[PDB]
Order: C-alpha cells, then sequence, then structure tokens
C-alpha cells in the first residue's frame, strides 16, 4: 500500500552516482516530501563523499551535509530528507545487519525515513535493479515498499532527444 | 584548427537545468544560470553534470548583474569531493537566446575553468525546432564573439538504463 515515487534526476543521479563508485558502495540522501501515509516523493538526491568508515551513520558528514543542504536552499531547493540511499554492487537489494542500524539511526530522526538500495551492476537496459525499504514496527526486522517514477510532460519531452530520431 | 569540434549533453544535465528552471519558479523574461561539470580536454567536450547557481540581473540594464563567486568554489569543492572527474568546465543558462551580457559573464567563468569556457544554453521551454541545447565557446575575430558548437545528447550506460526505464510507459503507448 506504501509507495516511493522517484523523479527523474533523484533515479539517474542514484545510477550515475552508484556506478561511479564502483566497486565501492556509495551512498547520499534522498529529498523531497512525504505527501500522506502512503506515499514519499523522492523530488532529488545527493551524494555523500566517500569515508573510510564504509557506509554507515559515522560515513553522515554532517558539515558536507550541512553546507550541501544551506547551498540547495539557496537556489530554491528546500525539501525534506525523506531517506537514503546506498549501493550494493553486485550483490542485488536488500538490508545487511549495518544498514538496518543505519536506518534505524534514521528512523529516530524521522519515523517515516526510507532507505534504498540500488544495484549499479546488475542494472542493465530493461533492468533497473533497485528497492526501497522501511523497518517493521520471530519478526522479520524490515520490509520493501512499491517503487514508481514521477515524470512531468516537461520532463518527458526532454527525456525523448536521447535517441530522438527514434 | 585545433578548435573544439563538438559537444555531448548528458540526459541528467537537461533535466537538471529543468528542475532549476522550475524549482526557482523562474518566470519569463527571467533566466536561470547555473554551472557545468564534465571533460573539456579533447575536441568533443562532454557535459555531463550541473548545479545551479544565484543569479540575478537588472531588467533595465543589461550591464548589471550579480553571480555568487564564493557559491561556485563552494559547491564546486563538495562536488570535487564527490568525484573529480567531473571539472568545471563551463556554464548554462535557460535562455532561450544569447543574452547581451553572455560575453561578459562569460569572462568570469574563466576564472574558474581550465578550459576556454563552455556555455551551454538549455532552451527549457523546449520551443526549438530541434534540441533544446546550443553550446558555444567564445573566441577573437579583433573582438571577441560566441562560436557555435554542435551538441548531440549522448548517455553513459547507466543513464541510458535509467532514461529508457523513466519513458517505459510512454513508449508502450506509442
Ligand atoms: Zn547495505
Amino acid at each position: 500500500k506504501e509507495t516511493v515515487y522517484i523523479s527523474s534526476i533523484a533515479l539517474l543521479k542514484m545510477l550515475k552516482h552508484g556506478r561511479a563508485g564502483v566497486p565501492m558502495e556509495v551512498m547520499g540522501l534522498m529529498l523531497g516530501e512525504f505527501v500522506d501515509d502512503y506515499t514519499v516523493n523522492v523530488v532529488d538526491v545527493f551524494a555523500m563523499p566517500q569515508s573510510g568508515t564504509g557506509v554507515s551513520v559515522e560515513a553522515v558528514d554532517d558539515v558536507f551535509q550541512a553546507k550541501m543542504m544551506d547551498m540547495l536552499k539557496q537556489t530554491g531547493r528546500d525539501q525534506m530528507v525523506v531517506g537514503w540511499y546506498h549501493s550494493h554492487p553486485g550483490f542485488g537489494c536488500w538490508l545487511s545487519s549495518v544498514d538496518v542500524n543505519t536506518q534505524k539511526s534514521f528512523e529516530q530522526l524521522n519515523s517515516r525515513a526510507v532507505a534504498v538500495v540500488v544495484d549499479p551492476i546488475q542494472s542493465v537496459k530493461g533492468k533497473v535493479v533497485i528497492d526501497a525499504f522501511r523497518l517493521i514496527d520471530l519478526n522479520r526486522h524490515y520490509y520493501s515498499l512499491n517503487i514508481d517514477y514521477h515524470k512531468t510532460a516537461k520532463e518527458t519531452k526532454m527525456l525523448m532527444n536521447l535517441h530522438k530520431e527514434q | 584548427s585545433l578548435q573544439h569540434e563538438k559537444v555531448t549533453i548528458a540526459p541528467l544535465v537537461l533535466l537538471s537545468a529543468l528542475d532549476h528552471y522550475e524549482r526557482t519558479q523562474t518566470k519569463e523574461n527571467k533566466r536561470c544560470v547555473g554551472v557545468i561539470l564534465g571533460d573539456a580536454n579533447s575536441s568533443t567536450i562532454r557535459v555531463t553534470n550541473s548545479f545551479a547557481l544565484p543569479f540575478e540581473e537588472d531588467e533595465k540594464n543589461s550591464d548589471v548583474w550579480f553571480l555568487d563567486h564564493n557559491y561556485i568554489e563552494n559547491m564546486n569543492e563538495m562536488c570535487k569531493k564527490i568525484n573529480a572527474k567531473e571539472k568545471l568546465i563551463g556554464w548554462y543558462h535557460s535562455g532561450p537566446k544569447l543574452r547581451a551580457s553572455d560575453l561578459k559573464i562569460n569572462e568570469l567563468f574563466k576564472k574558474y575553468t581550465q578550459n576556454n569556457p563552455l556555455l551551454l544554453i538549455v532552451d527549457v521551454k523546449q520551443q526549438g525546432v530541434g534540441l533544446p541545447t546550443d553550446a558555444y565557446v567564445a573566441i577573437e575575430q579583433t573582438e571577441k564573439t560566441f562560436l557555435h558548437l554542435p551538441c548531440t545528447i549522448e548517455a553513459e550506460e547507466a543513464e541510458e538504463i535509467g532514461v529508457e526505464h523513466l519513458l517505459r510507459d510512454v513508449l508502450e503507448v506509442l
């Protein structure tokens, strides 16, 4: 019943960033709007720098984040952090125990937070390998949300310039 | 001639310029302005990323405009921490056409680029016949003028996958 709507630039940035990071895991923050209890809009993302610690709460550089968030405000992007994304190069979309810990930190800041996971190796033409998770409130610890993509008419026309003849 | 021959632009840049224009609620006759990133070290300049800039200009006077120099330096420094391969190679604006102040604005970006800066106009209104992009580098002729360079839209595999995924429902219909 829950759905994460991912925008065009958000999806392209996450695929781009994941591929650029290979063979390492990368991570960043997702920006957007909690529309209602069953709906999260992800309108944009930004990359966090690689950290020696690997992907965890420690990787979140609060000085980088604050600077990036302030500068995005100045150019018209003042959306809430609605969660985080990270890459799993070659090994699919799920949360490890450390990922669950990271997500728990995000959930404590905002209980609506979403964890997106993308696989830049297994993502191929015709197959984007991505999933979105939240923690559950013998039970399993987390579950998967539907993902959909939102694009404007202007964005649709813009995307069609790739292979414009076709 | 040793001049750049052409320019390729990633779909992300087109969508980023449009998102910038929209999110700032830019209203005609005004334009949005930002930085482009990529690689300009060959005869093909590859434009692969971008970021928005705070920018203001005087309607009553083409000679009056302001760009935030500190914003350029501070954002670029964060961009470098994410991916040093994507260099600062020029600037963009939403046009749809070259404006009187552009050669002077271009002289500012010249202080930030290693290459002769590329100006990318992205026609976010998309009224043009062909590509919503026009590319220029400044050259001498004895005065400065913009040289028009041919553009194509091209994507690395990640983005190609992404774009195809985004246009899926449209493709089915058509
Ligand atoms: Zn993980």
